[PDB]
């Protein structure tokens, strides 16, 4: 039998702060033990200062992907060239996901950029389009592995304050950008001693109201 | 998930909790399960994420279309009926939905319908949907009246969800609560069960099972 | 939905300094049966472009006439179709991949993985891959059904990063690929010894090698090894 | 139906400067019903700590086996069992269940009391031992546990610094696993004293 | 998992990655896959990692009972029949795929063997998921009459070709080289081409950043006097 | 065999069990007392599959019993209790396991403390302040989550089932045709005869 | 596999390919699969690797013992001790064996085991999958009482076209030769016999 | 949708119908009225598959009462029980079936009779003095095979009701949680309030 | 339970006059390859008897060991085993249908068809089945597989009920079943044109024979049919 969906394994990281987000996705693209490509991009610039990756089934990534990318052109030529803000993003991907509710796009979805205050946002995604807003976010075959360490360290959960017996929370913070980079940097480093589909590379795009910047890093080969 | 909503002397009050699954893993800790969707009308989510979000979304657009139409507020009855005759044309094709329609009209009173994706739908005076409802009408069938006080039918309502968020292992995060009157509906907060619990321990001397 | 039935194996590709490099041996199997020796797997597009398939012979073969049809229209009302407006191997693989994705999306797949290697106007090496399920990837190194699993190992020993592809000569990156071939004949049980190469380079252009033949090879060995264990004579 | 995901649970262990620590949460369900708020997964003989996930009922039997086979070993030895030597001893144990095994992830912590070394290992439900330097989880939140662990980890912590990082890398692993939680447990072990400690954790 | 086994001059060499999965998730990033059977009989391993220790484990302890038996040196051969007779009784349900390898009086050997039971003599083999990158590596560069240093190049260099390229395989390189008339030399990470690079960060946490209810000290003693 | 609660209070044990017995389309019996005495301060109810659960349950008395003959003594709850489970373990493995689960109520007289044992069929024990098996506990432990109390009186504890039992008969969906209630205390073992 | 015994004058030769499978992977190229089971009697081996080496080595040891109490076992005497397994064990075995033997009594003769574990004694056998492609050039082209070099090419243009034609077989030809005179082994390498 | 009765007695037909409303292991409802008035003098009860009775039911009553309208008259209870037989009949060999078995109880004031037709989910239709859908009438069509007689006042047919009610109480498995009874005569349709 | 492997096609037979007629052909097939073209699967027991087996050929020579190792051991501490104590049809034949019916029920058949065709002492006919279920029956005429279909109803022309059997001689039933063996050659997929053929006569004892071949084929007509319908050349 013809099974039309397939695993190219790799895994996704959002995190959002004050005035930026990132996102960020190793460039790795296996499927069963082989590797494929070293570096193969997976998360794509898609115009009015957002982000977005489609981890999972890579080919229904890309086609997501191209979809959104196309919206975005559609949506400047029908509303006179108005930026499409990142609230409205998530709720056409939500549409764009949930058309295919009876046939899925198999992938994991995280967009981010910055919202209409200006403060970062990250959007993330279920493969039939149900969506949140949250500060912090983990997709893909090695999201298990990363989330809790974000709860962990984005949004200081289970840390008290020490000395209060157990009666005040850790205060949440805004991170800095170099604060972020550094999670990002050590959650991938993590990932790709434990699971055999992370590797090879890091890419991040780091989102500001002065554009898309790019940073890429190297792991572990093996 | 666990949601209820009842009615009572005061009006009706909804609770929800905000964990969402992926089989045994935690997809989130914060989810909405309440849809508001206009000042007098509330939803409730059960079942499929997207297809809880992605109908009861569309069920706002279809209430807001029927407000331009006829001048007027669609009534809940006709509110959870546009969404049960909707799931019952995709009757079989796998939808999963539990929810509760809850609001006021002058010509109904304050009015609860159960609307599920086999096409059920039910006016009642209480209900509890989800993986974890049987551990919420335990709660809150023992003491439950017509005539609590609004403070004490809010608390009911937190409570039952914590008892549901503490046993069923699909449940959880947080209680959000509201509570809706003749002038409509009133958020209460969201309430995480991380402190929640142990407030509630202490306080009302229950939770005896746990190590404390 | 359906199964392969006559079919090619591997299509193995490299990227060196000026070009691409791509081969694929002449055989369409038969399950077992080495049935077809003398199947062109390699098929150019233009003077830039070889579009290397495996799998499915069937469906092959339906690839090829949508390729010299894609050339025939792309002539149409086109005076610089033979310049600035010919077809690109970019043009060419994304056509394919819209292809596969779409006829897998209808659950009917072109039951085939293709590599495109080519060289772009600019002078840049084009080397992607797509299959069946319309995925699709590019790396220095590409390989298809053994070839991936054998041939990618020995042609990223040459070619391990993007960095290293200013380091590698057409001498290297032949030999590499002429090596792979006769590892995958030792190995490969649906391979042949006979089989075609074809280098897209930048300065030379296209250069189309049919009728090569795996050479070189060790069995001497083999007179030495005796039973499966205790067995001496 | 699968056995290692009925009762839920987690076991984590790690080693400090001349100090191991074993965790476990106290949460035992029938799938979605958690019925237990007490099911303890870690158990001692002598100096020699085991840690014990998968199915309840296996759980409890096979630390009434090595209760019975260690009691024995220490009568005729004249001596407690070392970690070592008891990591073997679950090995061959569980491997002579290989055609019908106990649905288990055990875990040794302990001291060498000759040598002074800190000790851990991990298995899987037949036998094959992990011996790591660093750390070894089990249980349902395995994934999550190993995501913790290999962020939080550093060699040569403290007993009251290791106390933290193992204790927050159960806290969070557990909290994204609907099986785990409802309580843990913690044991630091130095070579002459063990300190146990109950830890305070969301009850969902 | 990549082993091999490689034949030279005057004995033979097996090598190992050190990579162990459960599903897609990394186990142990350190175990050793080569197996001491007797003294100068080792053998890597490959397939379900419990059937391949409990099977070397098993003829390594029937393979020194019989040489004290017969009060001679074990040789390979029959480490290999006593494998084999093992794993084709179970019908390929202990999963021990193996590279048995040695010098004995007779010689120096190497043979493979299958969890079905049946054995392979060569001057290279390779087993394990990485097996097709190593075994492209062997068919390009062995030769006969390899030195013992070339052999070592070649085996570790095939399992090279295992780590980076099978997602199956990592970390670290084994090797045991058994030369005729010697001691045979276990070389435990012979390579170690993946050490995890510095974190950006400590993540070690301020002492009493986690909430505790009970406190007890634990008895670990004997029952005690006076 | 549906519905057996217990619940431990302050110095006895109570056990309610279903009177239903239903095979099919009808209820057969309506009186059915779904427990046994294992020693006078030990009693034990049952349910699960039709057969099995008699016969387990009678095992587990006669080997009890026989125990107490031979040493003219009586087993602590946590002994039998241990027991039961070695042979519920033992069973899960067997050709054709005893698809029984059951809880045990007991007085130690030594402790002077009640004990509340809940045993499944696998052989998986706890020691719990109440118990229930089935889909009862899907209502019943949440509504005693709230409303128990560790020090509560036996007459307490009887008003705190009546509180399940209604819960029960309100919004399970199988007529179970109330329960009988026994209660174990340091006097021995007695049944409530109006519920 | 490709294998074949072919009787003649002076004895009986023995055919082999050497490729080993595990699906369409290459276990092993130069496989031995003409095995030893006694001095003058050899068979040729198909289907399960691990199947014909335990019953292989089951048939060594019988022939030893018999050898040991009462001398050298005819070729029909060997035949019947791999059928007797081949045929009590036909639910768990997947083995096709050629055996092929020589005695100076009865010269060269040849008995194939198929599947069902049958005995068919032959002046010529083949098996193995590659055998398919040559039923008409091996009937074709086989005469009784060829000379040891026309039955050397015959055996070799014979597992040539299996080895052609099929992908489960390849690598080298191994022969071993049966006669008087004693037991050689051959081998021919794919560029001497591809050619042909 | 478990338990729907109907008798037809001199002058009346009653039709009684359980009030649970049941999914999974909880009683969601208990008040639930599985009945739809087509017309004056005609009343349709039904049960089957959650969604589609109540579905199929509005569908019948939205048709009969257009009917009424157009012609400013009442369909006998027989054209009303061949037109809904014919419905059924056409939805079973349909992509999706209505799975919903129904009771049509009507009094014709043409003939002054009463009418009940019994119609399957298949549009199977019969006339008959009692029917029941599901496993109801595996005890109750015996029961009125004893205890019926064709003359009874329409007190008798409720007495009748009791009797077959209170053997569904004792020998079902499942709590319906009474029933609601109605009553259609000459008069129309009237609910009896207490039961 | 098991499947057969190598296969033998039908026997057939009949009573007449004097004695009783069998033959099967020389075929062991393979599925559908024709894999052994000199099987006898005609096996006499001493001068009397005939059992001719179709179905499992390996089936079939531990039958022929079980017939061979049965007369050895009727001889022992006999005198008369060549003569008032010689092994009979109707011993050979139950002893045969025990082992079937003992190895059906044991769910491991002898995966055969077997007809025993012979003389007993009294100069009485003798002719029964059995088969793998252990069934057995006796008639005038018997036939195994396609000769159950096909060679029956001709037999049958000649000896339709019992009171047929003196009326049919010796040359009239040979005649018979070697024209029936032709038809089988002319429409069973899995049948030979070499066959054997036995009779078992009260007078002349038995007759064994060898290497028959269907004759006197009718093909002439074949090339007046041309395509399968509208085609005239
Ligand atoms: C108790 C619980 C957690 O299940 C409660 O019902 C949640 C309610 C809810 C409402 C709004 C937003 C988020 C959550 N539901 C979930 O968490 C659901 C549970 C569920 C999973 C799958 C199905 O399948 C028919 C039904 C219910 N979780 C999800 O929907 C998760 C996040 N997503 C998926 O499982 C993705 N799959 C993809 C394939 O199509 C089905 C949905
Ligand atoms: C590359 C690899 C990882 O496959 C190589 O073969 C490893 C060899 C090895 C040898 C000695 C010590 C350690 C490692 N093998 C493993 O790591 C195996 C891989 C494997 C998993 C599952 C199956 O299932 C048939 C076969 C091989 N890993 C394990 O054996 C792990 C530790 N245990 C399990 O996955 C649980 N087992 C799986 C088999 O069924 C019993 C439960
Ligand atoms: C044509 C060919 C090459 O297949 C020929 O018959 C080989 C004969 C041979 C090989 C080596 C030594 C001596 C003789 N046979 C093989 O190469 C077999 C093919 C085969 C595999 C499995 C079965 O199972 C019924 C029949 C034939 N190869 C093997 O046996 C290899 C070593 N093992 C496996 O592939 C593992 N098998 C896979 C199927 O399940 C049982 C384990
Ligand atoms: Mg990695
Ligand atoms: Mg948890
Ligand atoms: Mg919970
Ligand atoms: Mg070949």
């Amino acid at each position: 039998q013809f099974n039309p969906y397939g695993d190219n394994g790799g895994t996704i990281l959002g995190i959002a702060g004050e005035d930026f987000a990132v996102l960020a996705g190793d460039t790795r693209n296996i499927t069963d033990y082989s590797i494929n490509s070293r570096y193969e991009p997976k998360v794509f610039d898609c115009g009015d200062n957002i982000v977005m990756s489609a981890n999972g089934f890579a080919a229904d990534g890309d086609a997501l992907v191209k979809r959104f990318k196309n919206s975005v052109k559609w949506y400047h030529f029908d509303h006179n060239d108005k930026k499409l803000s990142i609230n409205s993003a998530a709720r056409n991907i939500q549409h764009l996901l949930y058309g295919k509710r009876f046939f899925p796009y198999y992938v994991h979805t995280i967009i981010a950029g910055l919202d209409e205050d200006g403060k970062g946002a990250v959007y993330s995604f279920d493969p039939v389009g149900s969506y949140e807003r949250e500060q912090c976010r983990a997709g893909g075959a090695a999201a298990s592995l990363i989330m809790p360490f974000l709860d962990n360290q984005v949004n200081f959960k289970n840390q008290y304050e020490p000395g209060t017996n157990g009666k005040v929370k850790k205060p949440l913070k805004y991170l800095s950008v170099e604060e972020v980079i550094k999670l990002v940097r050590d959650s991938f480093t993590s990932a790709t001693e434990r699971h055999i589909q992370v590797g090879d590379g890091l890419e991040i795009l780091i989102v500001t109201k002065d554009g898309v910047r790019k940073e890429f890093y190297e792991l572990k080969r093996d | 998930t666990t949601t209820l909503a009842f009615r009572f002397q005061g009006g009706i009050i909804v609770a929800v909790d905000s964990r969402a699954t992926a089989g045994n893993w935690v997809a989130s800790q914060t989810v909405k399960k309440v849809i508001e969707i206009n000042p007098f009308l509330l939803g409730t989510m059960a079942g499929g994420a997207a297809d809880c979000q992605f109908w009861e979304t569309w069920l706002g657009s279809q209430c807001r279309l029927h407000e331009l139409r006829e001048k007027e507020r669609i009534s809940v009855a006709a509110a959870s009926k546009i969404l049960s005759n909707l799931v019952y044309q995709y009757k079989g094709a796998g939808l999963s939905m539990g929810t509760m329609i809850c609001g006021y009209t002058r010509k109904e009173g304050p009015t609860i319908y159960y609307v599920d994706s086999d096409g059920t739908r039910l006016k009642g005076d209480i209900f509890c949907v989800g993986s974890g409802q049987t551990f919420a009408y335990g709660v809150l069938d023992s003491n439950y009246k017509w005539d609590l006080s609004v403070e004490d039918a809010l608390y009911l309502g937190k409570r039952s969800i914590l008892a549901a968020a503490h046993r069923d292992a699909y449940s959880g995060g947080s209680v959000n609560l509201y509570h809706v009157t003749e002038d409509g509906w009133i958020y209460h907060g969201n309430h995480d069960v991380g402190e929640l619990f142990w407030k509630v321990k202490e306080e009302e001397g229950s939770f005896n099972n746990v190590i404390g | 939905t359906q199964q392969p039935i006559v079919t090619g194996t591997s299509v193995i590709s490299m990227k060196y300094d000026n070009g691409v490099i791509i081969a694929a041996d002449n055989l369409g199997s038969y399950g077992s049966l080495l049935r077809f020796n003398g199947v062109e797997r390699l098929i150019p597009v233009g003077d830039n472009t070889v579009v290397g398939i495996s799998g499915d012979i069937s469906d092959m073969q339906h690839i090829e006439r949508l390729l010299k049809d894609l050339v025939t229209e792309n002539a149409y009302d086109n005076p610089l179709a033979d310049a600035e407006e010919a077809l690109e191997p970019s043009y060419i693989f994304e056509y394919l991949a819209t292809v596969m994705y779409q006829r897998r999306s209808k659950m009917n797949p072109l039951w085939n993985a293709i590599i495109v290697a080519g060289v772009q106007s600019n002078g840049d090496q084009f080397l992607r891959y797509v299959n069946l399920l319309g995925v699709t990837y590019s790396s220095p190194t590409l390989a298809t059904g053994f070839g991936a699993h054998m041939a990618n190992p020995l042609l990223r020993k040459v070619v391990d990063r993007e960095s290293d592809i200013p380091k590698t000569t057409v001498q290297v990156a032949e030999e590499a690929i002429v090596n792979a071939m006769r590892v995958l004949y030792y190995r490969d049980a649906r391979s042949s010894r006979n089989f075609s190469l074809a280098i897209i380079d930048k300065n030379t252009g296209l250069t189309f090698k049919k009728n090569l033949q795996v050479e070189n090879m060790k069995w001497d060995f083999a007179k030495d090894i005796k039973g499966y264990g205790t067995q001496k004579i | 139906s699968d056995p290692s995901s009925i009762n839920g649970g987690i076991v984590v262990a790690m080693t400090g400067k001349d100090c191991v620590a074993i965790a476990c949460d106290l949460r035992l369900g029938s799938q979605s019903l958690g019925v237990s708020n007490k099911f303890e997964k870690i158990f001692h003989y002598g100096h020699v700590f085991l840690g014990i996930t998968g199915l309840a009922t296996d759980v409890t039997t096979l630390n009434e086996m090595f209760r019975y086979k260690t009691n024995l070993y220490k009568l005729k030895e004249e001596r407690a069992i070392e970690p070592e030597t008891f990591t073997q001893l679950v090995s061959s144990s569980l491997y002579e269940r290989r055609f019908g095994p106990y649905f288990v992830g055990p875990v040794v912590a302990g001291i060498n009391s000759k040598s002074g070394k800190p000790f851990i290992a991990g298995f899987d439900l037949i036998g094959c031992i992990d011996e790591a330097k660093d750390f070894i989880v089990s249980g349902t939140a395995s994934d999550q546990l190993f995501g913790m662990c290999e962020s939080l980890y550093e060699p040569n912590l403290e007993p009251e610094d290791l106390f933290e990082t193992i204790s927050q890398a159960l806290l969070n692993a557990a909290d994204r696993d609907a099986l785990s939680g409802w309580g843990a447990v913690v044991y630091i072990i130095k070579k002459d004293e063990v300190v146990k400690r109950y830890l305070k954790m969301r009850q969902d | 998992t990549t082993i091999v086994g490689v034949k030279f001059n005057n004995g033979v060499v097996i090598a190992a990655d050190t990579r162990s999965t459960q599903g897609p998730i990394v186990a142990d990033k350190n175990c050793a896959k080569l197996h001491r059977i007797s003294p100068k009989i080792w053998c890597a391993a490959a397939g379900t990692a419990a059937d391949t220790e409990a099977v070397t484990q098993l003829i390594g302890s029937n393979i020194e009972l019989h040489s004290l038996y017969t009060s001679r040196e074990p040789r390979v051969v029959s480490a290999l029949q006593m494998l084999k007779q093992h794993l084709f009784k179970y019908q390929g349900h202990i999963g021990a795929y193996l590279i048995v390898a040695g010098v004995d009086p007779t010689g120096s050997h190497l043979f493979s063997i299958h969890a079905h039971g049946s054995t392979d003599v060569g001057y290279y083999l390779s087993l394990g998921s990485g097996s097709l990158a190593a075994m492209a590596v062997l068919e390009s560069h062995w030769k006969q009459d390899l030195t013992k240093e070339e052999a070592i190049k070649l085996a570790s260099d095939a399992i090279q070709a295992g780590i980076w390229n099978d997602l199956g395989s990592g970390s670290n390189v084994d090797v045991c080289v058994m030369e005729i008339g010697k001691d045979a030399e276990y070389l435990r990470n012979y390579l170690t081409p993946n050490v995890r690079e510095e974190k950006q960060k400590s993540y070690k946490f301020p002492r009493g950043t986690t909430a505790v209810l009970k406190e007890s000290i634990v008895n670990i003693c004997d029952i005690q006097e006076e | 065999m549906d519905i057996i609660l217990g619940i431990r209070v302050q110095d006895s044990v109570i056990l309610a069990s279903s009177k239903a017995v239903t095979r099919g389309i009808s209820v057969l019996k309506d009186s059915d007392d779904k427990t046994r005495q294992l020693s006078p301060h030990t009693l034990m109810s049952f349910a699960g599959e039709a057969g099995d659960t008699v016969q387990f349950a009678e095992y587990i008395q006669a080997n009890i019993q026989l125990y107490s003959i031979r040493e003219d003594y009586e087993l602590s709850p946590q002994a039998v209790s241990s027991f039961v489970r070695q042979e519920l373990a033992k069973s899960i493995r067997s050709r054709r396991p005893y698809q029984v689960n059951v809880l045990i109520g007991g007085y130690d007289k030594k402790k002077n403390k009640p004990e509340l044992y809940q045993i499944d069929y696998l052989g998986t024990k706890v020691e719990l302040p109440y118990g229930a098996h089935g889909y009862s506990g899907f209502y019943t432990f949440s509504l005693l989550d709230h409303h128990y109390r560790p020090d509560m009186t036996t007459e307490e504890g009887l008003d705190l089932l009546k509180l399940c039992v209604q819960e029960l008969e309100k919004r399970m969906p199988m007529d179970f045709k109330g329960v009988i209630v026994k209660i174990v205390d340091k006097d021995g073992i007695r049944q409530v005869d109006d519920f | 596999t490709s294998i074949m015994a072919v009787t003649f004058k002076d004895g009986v030769i023995l055919g082999a390919d050497s490729r080993t499978t595990t699906g369409a992977y290459i276990a092993n190229r130069v496989t031995d699969k003409l095995t030893r089971v006694h001095d003058k009697i050899w068979c040729c081996r198909s289907g399960s690797a691990a199947d014909t080496q335990a019953i292989a080595d089951i048939v060594q040891y019988h022939l030893e013992l018999y050898t040991s109490q009462y001398g050298t076992p005819s070729t029909e005497t060997a035949a019947s001790v791999f059928k007797e397994l081949c045929y009590e064990n036909k639910d768990n075995l997947t083995a096709g064996i050629i055996v092929a033997g020589y005695d100076d009594k009865n010269k060269g003769e040849v008995y194939t085991i198929p599947l069902g574990g049958s005995v068919h004694k032959l002046p010529y056998a083949i098996a193995g999958s590659g055998s398919t492609f040559i039923y008409g050039y091996c009937d074709k082209n086989f005469r009784e009482n060829m000379s040891k070099e026309e039955t050397v090419d015959f055996i070799k243009h014979s597992l040539s076209q299996a080895i052609k034609w099929d992908g489960s077989s390849g690598g080298v030809i191994r022969m071993v030769v049966l006669t008087a005179a004693g037991v050689e082994r051959l081998i021919f390498y794919p560029d001497e016999y591809e050619q042909l």
